[PDB]
């Protein structure tokens, strides 16, 4: 994926 | 050297974790909701903290101490954002069999190991506790491969280890910068390991030197897109699509931008022009946020800025330890 962040 | 160069650099990495996090998660809007100032940090703090954390608590890099500290981060926080694949890396650390504490790095991915940018979203602490250019290196290449075993991730690691550590030499041109920076990469991507896992993935040989002789043209040229910063560079989750991109927000961005207010400072700038890329913000930000903290120090750290951040106040307390134990 284009970038890893924390789930919502 | 100076406190202030430790104390803005972790400052400059929080900032850009935080600030560019915030962004990752919510879709001129920039510049507005940055004027507005607490922001969570995410795996890039996380595991940088427990990197200077180990470091502190053994005077030296200990790949034991270090490994433990990142799995215990890990169990402690498992929803802070961390890459899909280095958890795998945590759960063996975590279990209780007897193993070498580098062999779940070297497992991963069928035996080729992670080129993700985990190992160089961490290593700035690195360059804060090692003065010596080898050293550096070695330290760097060994605390990414606790999660990244592939050059093409460790590699990366040395480059953004390698920038904080010439960031702090203060004063330099862009292309002083770069030419030291192309040197070193130019003779690791030449070690046969580096050429073997280049060609085992289906890659141009030395993704890092060709990225970074890129940028020296991408500088040269009197206006650049962003698209095509990231068509040519990347801004992505792979070290090789990463950290050349970092590194080129860090050399634009010691000039002023049209497009950004001038009420910015040179550190401001670097971390919004990062942020304005889009893809892995919090990663990027955050090692260009390492590198322009390193290099303006913390007098470009704005107040507001650091104080709206989780963990700002252990993140300068580890900036100083640092500073005491090694400098
Ligand atoms: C969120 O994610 C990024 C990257 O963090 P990490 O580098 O810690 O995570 P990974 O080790 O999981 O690497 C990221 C992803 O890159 C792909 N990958 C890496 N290495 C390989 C190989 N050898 N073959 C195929 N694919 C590979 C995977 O998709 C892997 O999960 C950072 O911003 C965090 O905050
Ligand atoms: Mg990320
Ligand atoms: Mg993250």
């Amino acid at each position: 994926p284009a970038k890893s962040a924390p789930a919502p | 050297s100076s406190l202030s160069r430790f104390r803005g650099c972790l400052a400059g990495a929080l900032l850009g974790d935080c600030v560019g996090s915030f962004y990752a998660a919510h879709d001129t809007s920039v510049l507005r909701h940055v004027q507005s100032l607490a922001l969570y940090y995410t795996d890039d703090t996380a595991m940088a903290r427990a990197l200077v954390q180990s470091l502190l608590a053994k005077e030296a890099f200990d790949e034991v101490d270090m490994a433990h500290r990142f799995a215990q981060e890990y169990k402690k926080d498992p929803d802070r954002g961390y890459g899909a694949g280095v958890v795998t890396v945590f759960k063996k650390l975590l279990n209780p069999k007897c193993r070498d504490v580098f062999e779940p790095a070297r497992a991963q991915f069928n035996g080729k190991g992670s080129y993700g940018n985990g190992g160089a979203m961490r290593v700035a602490g690195i360059s804060l506790a090692y003065s010596s250019v080898q050293d550096v290196q070695k330290f760097a290449r060994l605390s990414a491969q606790l999660t990244h075993a592939s050059s093409l991730g460790y590699n990366g690691a040395i480059l953004q280890a390698l920038a904080v550590h010439l960031a702090l030499q203060g004063e330099s041109s862009s292309e002083h910068f770069l030419k030291q920076l192309l040197g070193h990469m130019e003779d690791l991507e030449g070690d046969a390991q580096s050429v073997l896992d280049a060609r085992e993935l289906g890659m141009e040989e030395r993704p890092y030197s060709s990225r970074l002789k890129k940028i020296g043209e991408l500088l040269d040229q009197a206006s650049v897109t962003r698209e095509e910063v990231v068509s040519e560079l990347g801004n992505g989750i792979a070290a090789f699509e990463s950290v050349p991109t970092a590194i080129y927000c860090f050399l634009r961005c010691m000039e002023p931008d049209p497009e950004i207010p001038s009420a910015f400072n040179s550190l401001q700038r670097t971390l919004i022009y990062s942020i304005s890329l889009g893809g892995d913000t919090d990663t990027i930000a955050t090692m260009a946020g390492a590198i322009a903290g390193a290099y303006y120090g913390m007098d470009q750290v704005p107040e507001s800025w650091q104080q709206s951040c989780e963990g700002y106040e252990e993140t300068d307390i580890l900036a100083q330890s640092l500073h005491r134990v090694f400098q």
